[PDB]
RNA sequence: CGCAAGACGGACCAGAGCGAAAGCAUUUGCCAAGAAUGUUUUCAUUAAUCAAGAACGAACCGACCGGCGAUGCGGCGGCGUUAUUCCCAUGACCCGCCGGGCAGCUUC
């Protein structure tokens, strides 16, 4: 049990630290056609895109 | 004092200075297109906006009014105009 | 004769310390002991209160950070009704250069708002037995601590 | 004429036994100073064999007893000296209350007078001109006073304590210095004289 | 004064 | 083991009092003042007057099975002074003479929040 | 639960100890026993402490074993995914069985959703929750894009079994205090 | 040990903040008011100073251009730390910049 436990994190860390990886790489840096993704990275906070923010 | 030319200031001055002692007052806004998800229609948002913005084909929720520029949703793509 | 030894051993209040009252735990937290009944040369008490040192609350109080106080009135699971006191000091950052840490109004009555529901709600749903379990390592307090980090950070924070 | 007997270890071998501790705070810019006397001040309670400790984080002086102790009073000696330390007094007048001859008293005087121009003109004439009033007060008491914020600070015998508590709250009470510091001086002379020693002062006392 | 002026639970542990 | 007490001693400048009670502090043991032991209203307040007071209290105990005091010094409090008398260092010696142990030493002098 | 309450080598100190079964509350209509197994009665696997019923022996006696919820200290270093938090919980059974045995002598048996313990003849299952885990299960990321929050048979199963199955027995538990006779009606009334 | 009454609101408390001045300090709910800041909104000279009159009222010198540091509020930008958001909430620290304030040190 102890083995497949520490298995699946292992895993599971790997995976989350490429995402952010990822995500600091592409904040900011705008593409082609002028877009800029809006995330919660930058110092600006942001309004969250879930249904109570929008009822509020 | 440091010498400062009156007539042709400095590249970083008048970007610094406040925006009615400048030479020739010009405001610090701008006027962006917005790109909400779930519809990928075109809204017109003013940077310092003072109500809240809703996609005219979804209805969804663009901004909210703050005390300086205006909060943009998580999602969104924005640009600048002109 | 017409008159009872038990009734005047009664109702007597015992101030001990907790370090009296356990074996590796602080000295500067304090708890009252009530007698209830007289069972043959026997006193048998329970809890009646709990408060700390003068020593300890007056090393706390600096000069230059904000005081946050609350109290609330709740009733437990078997009908015993406490009044609850917390203390907390806002912290200033290893990498701050500012000397004064100064939460403003609105951020201090959200800390002690916070403050008000934490203790609600972990003394209404336990009883008077589970209460005082959390009283003796003061778990009330760490989680008031980590709960208010995101609007002012705090440091010793107690009930 | 009885003196108090001195107390040693031979009259009681480890008479402690639970360890009393005391804490006190004091201001940065008193940081400095405490900081160079800690050496000396540590050297001073190893005698007695109770421990202090100089938090620089927390900017706190404390004393807690130990196991060698055998006088259980000396821990409230070892208390008034880190308040003295915290109110500016200097270390080797602070240090003389550890004998038994010598007593203290800090007399908080902020909250006499809501108004704080009020408070400092009040406070400059118990002072007054050259330091002489203080002095004045100081020679007559036999007793060494220190003014600092809004604290007043005098040790000395306890006689001379009682005498500098009525004039320091006096003085914030709107009647002049000068008063009690010439009553004070009737008073010396008439315990000169032995004669009329039970009869009342009321009339060699001056009145306004 | 030239240079001033140029395994898995361990993580909750 | 250790009978304890709990060991008042007011000390004011006019009087020394020292009070031995139980734990709780609701029955009183033995009471002795400084004006008991000396026939003179000047040295009511006098160390000689308060060791006398500790060494009669302090043998009141041996008896009676107390063999640890806890002391709680007090001063007048209030609007007045909050010093202890000359009487405090004396009659706290005087009871670690007797063979008295000592438990843990607190002050309870009542310190005004307000000033009046 | 005082043994819970004082247990060190955690990496989460335990926050909340709450009893979920009808024991605990009085209404066990036959209430249990201390028992002690008979070595013969039973064959060994001699690889780890557990019994087997034996093929030409009869059925064996019944144990049941008591449930109780025990929450952790908050913390923000749980995964936000909601299998990966079925991974630390098992991992927080294997340790709380591990330092239990280690620390009191008490025989302990570790599974993925919870831990059974022996002491004084008594069998119970100490069940470790995690507070935000049915918030993570009620999220909903819809085809439209947008990311809302719905109640889910699994969510609502959550929360019954470790938010309000504790209130009631406890609750309950109160109840029979001040009257004793409760407990004689509801058992009766299930029987 | 418990009860009742009259005041007062320490330490936190600062040359900090608020108000036309006199003045203003426990918690919470409610009512109306206000400064500054943000604005590519609106009207278009509607203004300044004032005897008379009205409301309230404790008990060296001069609009003398500037500069440097901190400080309170609002806004903008930012490499990094620190918490994190069902509700409640989107902050704590560091750096640069723009305003109106409370004050210092200097200059013209
Ligand atoms: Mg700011
Ligand atoms: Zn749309």
């Amino acid at each position: 049990l102890r083995v497949e436990v520490d298995t699946f994190m292992e895993a599971y860390d790997q995976k989350i630290a490429e995402e952010e990886a990822k995500a600091k790489e592409e904040e900011g840096v705008p593409d082609e056609e002028g877009w800029v993704k809006v995330t919660r990275r930058g110092r600006r906070p942001v309004l969250p895109r879930t249904e109570a923010a929008s009822l509020r | 004092p440091l010498a400062k030319d009156l007539l042709h200031p400095s590249p970083e001055e008048e970007k610094r200075k406040h925006k009615k002692k400048r030479l020739v007052q010009s405001p610090n806004s701008y006027f962006m297109d917005v790109k909400c998800p779930g519809c990928y229609k075109i809204t017109t948002v003013f940077s310092h906006a003072q109500t809240v913005v809703l996609c005219v084909g979804c209805s969804t929720v663009l901004c909210q009014p703050t005390g300086g520029k205006a909060r943009l949703t998580e999602g969104c793509s924005f640009r600048r105009k002109q | 004769g017409t008159k009872i030894a038990s009734d005047g051993l009664k109702g007597r209040v015992f101030e001990v310390s907790l370090a009296d009252l356990q074996n590796d735990e602080v000295a500067f937290r304090k708890f009252k002991l009530i007698t209830e009944d007289v069972q043959g040369k026997n006193c048998l008490t329970n809890f009646h209160g709990m408060d700390l040192t003068r020593d300890k609350m007056c090393s706390m109080v600096k000069k230059w950070q904000t005081m946050i106080e609350a109290h609330v009135d709740v009733k437990t699971t078997d009908g015993y009704l406490l009044r609850l006191f917390c203390v907390g000091f806002t912290k200033k950052r290893n990498n701050q250069i500012r000397k004064t840490s100064y939460a403003q109004h609105q951020q201090v009555r959200q800390i002690r708002k916070k403050m008000m529901e934490i203790m609600t709600r972990e003394v209404q749903t336990n009883d008077l037995k589970e209460v005082v379990n959390k009283l003796i390592p003061d778990s009330i307090g760490k989680d008031i601590e980590k709960a208010c980090q995101s609007i002012y950070p705090l440091h010793d924070v107690f009930v | 004429g009885w003196k108090e007997p001195a107390f040693s270890k031979e009259d009681n071998p480890r008479g402690l036994l639970e360890e009393s501790s005391f804490a006190t705070l004091f201001p940065k810019y008193r940081e400095a100073y405490l900081k160079e006397c800690w050496p000396l001040v540590q050297k001073a309670l190893n005698e007695h064999h109770v421990n202090a400790t100089l938090d620089l984080i927390e900017g706190s002086m404390t004393v807690c007893t130990t196991k060698k102790t055998f006088d259980p009073y000396i821990i409230i000696r070892a208390r008034d000296l880190i308040k003295l330390l915290a109110r500016s007094v200097s270390f080797e007048q602070a240090v003389r209350i550890l004998q038994d001859d010598v007593a203290c008293d800090i007399i908080k005087i902020g909250s006499l007078v809501r108004n704080k121009e009020r408070f400092v003109k009040r406070r400059q004439r118990l002072i007054g001109p050259k330091g002489s009033t203080l002095k004045a007060l100081e020679l007559l008491t036999n007793c060494y006073i220190m003014v600092q914020g809004n604290t007043v600070s005098a040790i000395g015998p306890f006689s001379g304590l009682k005498e500098v508590r009525k004039v320091v709250l006096d003085t914030m009470k709107n009647i002049h210095p000068i008063y009690n510091i010439k009553s004070l001086m009737i008073k010396r002379e008439l315990a000169k004289d032995s004669e009329l020693r039970s009869q009342s002062w009321e009339r060699f006392l001056p009145q306004f | 004064e030239q240079i001033e002026r140029l395994s898995a639970l361990d993580r909750f542990v | 083991e250790n009978v304890f007490g709990v060991c008042h001693i007011f000390a004011s400048f006019n009087d020394t009092f020292v009070h031995v009670t139980d734990l709780s502090g609701k029955e009183t043991i033995c009471r002795v003042t400084g004006g008991m032991k000396v026939k003179a209203d000047r040295d009511e307040s006098s160390p000689y007057a308060a060791m006398l007071a500790a060494q009669d209290v302090a043998q009141r105990c041996k008896e009676l099975g107390i063999t640890a005091l806890h002391i709680k010094l007090r001063a007048t409090g209030g609007n007045r002074t909050k010093t202890p008398g000359p009487g405090a260092q004396s009659a706290l010696r005087a009871l670690a003479r007797s063979g008295m142990k000592i438990g843990r030493i607190e002050d309870v002098t009542p310190i005004p929040s307000d000033s009046t | 639960s005082r043994l819970l309450w004082g247990l060190e080598g955690l990496p989460l100190t335990v926050s909340a100890v709450q009893g979920a079964h009808p024991v605990l509350r009085y209404t066990e209509v036959f209430p249990p026993t201390p028992v002690r197994p008979a070595f013969s009665f039973y064959e060994t696997l001699r690889e780890r402490s557990s019994l087997l019923p034996r093929l030409d022996k009869p059925c064996p006696a019944y144990v049941e074993p008591m449930t109780v919820v025990c929450h952790l200290e908050g913390s923000g270093q749980w995964p936000q995914d909601a299998e990966a938090v079925q991974r630390v919980r098992a991992a927080f059974q294997l340790r709380l069985a591990e330092l239990l045995t280690q620390q009191h002598g008490l025989q302990c048996r570790a599974t993925a959703t919870h831990t059974d313990v022996l002491k004084d003849g008594f069998v119970f299952r100490i069940r470790v929750a995690y507070q935000r885990e049915p918030q993570i299960l009620k999220e909903v990321q819809s085809p439209e894009g947008m990311i809302s929050l719905r109640d889910t048979a699994a969510s609502l199963r959550l929360e019954r079994d470790t938010r309000q199955l504790p209130l009631l027995t406890s609750a309950l538990h109160g109840l029979q205090q001040q009257h004793p006779a409760f407990s004689g009606v509801a058992r009766l009334a299930k029987r």
